[PDB]
């Protein structure tokens, strides 16, 4: 689940 | 630090559903794993049909959708087509990394199945002058796309210097392979019986010859 | 039509890098992120990385964290990938795949992959043999036997044979390769007229004719 910014 | 685990193999008819499967071992997969679904034909032809779990890529066919069937995430082809004999991986996301799965063999029957065509070759008085032998069993026209081959020499089981191929799709759809066995040019003289037998289906094919 | 297109083959020798190329179209190369997939048969796939066009910031894998290295260059919209202290570990094919993440979120685009062989050993010509029948349609052959590297050509009759034939892929026996054809024809062109086998190596520029008889 996740980590930069899409 | 997951280990994404699909069926082996799966086998449907056109015009029918299918359901391909994905477990995770951390535990139930959820919405936060992100479910991908890959299909893959031959020539390395890799295309994307599902992603964040149930979102189809665009362009994608409407027979495929993706979700999650209890504890899994789950890919599904309603009326399966001829064209969809793929194989398909699994991508499951896990916080910053996606672990792939081993992926599933699809056959959707687009044919009737037949048996293989095998045929085995003894080695050539050519490569016997070099002091090694290689003797060829080609497996032609067989689906769906699956075999084993099991050889031996004077009736047992063989062992070791074989090498088979994994099967490859030919224009009518089936499937060939071939399987080597490797010996040195006296091993090939201390030896009479020499047979390729080729499971398709719990369906036996063999070919056997003698020096 | 979106396409990535990547390089088929490279050989490279053990302790040294490669840059592989992907090359992408199609679209707007700086809205969409790429990644890399490694894949070794009997190992499924293995994400090594991402990266996004516009940073340029990376997300590796732990495993390939120092072993590759994403990078892109905007005005040729082609993504690259550097593995540095190459071993024979480091043979497999490498894809990348394109994956959209503003509007939908998910993998779409793939290129076909570039397999990298990673090794020293020197080229190797392969040796060609005939492979005559068994014993209403008979099957011959031609086993192109421990060539290095890859890859090698196979046609029948010079190009006279299209179908019956077979050309399976190849297996690897001892570090080196090996294949062979087929070609099924009706028995009543065999021995008759002759079937001719033509192996070309392109490595040990070497291309081999012959002619299946009944010995």
């Amino acid at each position: 689940p996740p980590y930069p910014a899409w | 630090q997951a280990v994404v685990t699909q069926e082996s193999a799966l086998t449907t008819s056109p015009g029918e559903t299918v359901t391909l499967t994905c477990r995770s071992s951390t535990g139930a997969v959820t919405t936060s794993n992100y479910a991908n679904w890959v299909q893959e034909k031959p020539d390395h032809l890799f295309t994307g049909l599902i992603g964040g779990t149930n979102n189809r890529a665009p362009g994608v066919p409407a027979r495929f959708s993706g979700s999650l069937i209890g504890d899994k995430a789950a890919l599904t082809i309603t009326g399966g087509q001829t064209e969809d004999e793929a194989i398909y991986f699994c991508a499951l996301w896990y916080s910053n990394h996606w672990v792939f799965g081993g992926g599933t063999a699809l056959t959707v029957l687009g044919q009737p199945k037949s048996s293989p065509s095998v045929t085995l070759f003894p080695p050539s008085s050519e490569e016997l002058e070099t002091n090694t032998a290689t003797l060829v069993c080609t497996i032609t026209d067989f689906y769906p796309g699956v075999v084993t081959v099991d050889w031996t020499v004077d009736g047992t089981p063989v062992t070791q210097g074989m090498e088979t191929t994994q099967p490859s799709k030919q224009s009518n759809n089936k499937y060939m392979a071939s399987s080597y066995l490797t010996l040195t040019a006296a091993a090939w003289e201390r030896h009479s019986s020499y047979s390729c037998q080729v499971t398709h289906e719990g369906h036996t094919v063999e070919k056997s010859l003698s020096r | 039509q979106v396409q990535l297109q990547q390089p088929g083959a490279e050989l490279v020798k053990p302790g040294a890098s490669v840059k592989l190329s992907c090359k992408a179209s199609g679209y707007t190369f700086t809205s969409y992120w790429m990644h890399w997939v490694k894949q070794r048969p009997g190992r499924g796939l293995e994400w090594i990385g991402r990266i996004d066009p516009n940073s340029g910031g990376t997300a590796y894998n732990e495993k390939f964290k120092s072993k590759a290295t994403l990078t892109v260059d905007k005005p040729s919209s082609t993504a690259y990938m550097a593995l540095s202290s190459l071993t024979s570990a480091d043979s497999a094919v490498y894809y990348c795949a394109r994956y959209d993440y503003y509007g939908g979120s998910y993998f779409d685009y793939w290129g076909q992959g570039t397999t990298l062989t990673v090794s020293s050993g020197g080229t190797t010509p392969p040796s060609v043999y005939p492979l005559a029948p068994g014993s209403s349609m008979v099957t011959l052959g031609c086993l192109v036997k421990g060539y290095f590297p890859e890859p090698v050509t196979v046609t029948w009759n010079s190009g006279s044979l299209s179908s019956g034939v077979h050309t399976f892929p190849a297996v690897l026996q001892s570090d080196l390769y090996t294949l062979s054809s087929s070609v099924t024809v009706p028995s009543s062109p065999w021995p008759s007229e002759t079937v001719t086998c033509n192996v070309a190596h392109p490595a040990s520029s070497t291309a081999v004719d012959k002619a299946i008889v009944p010995r």
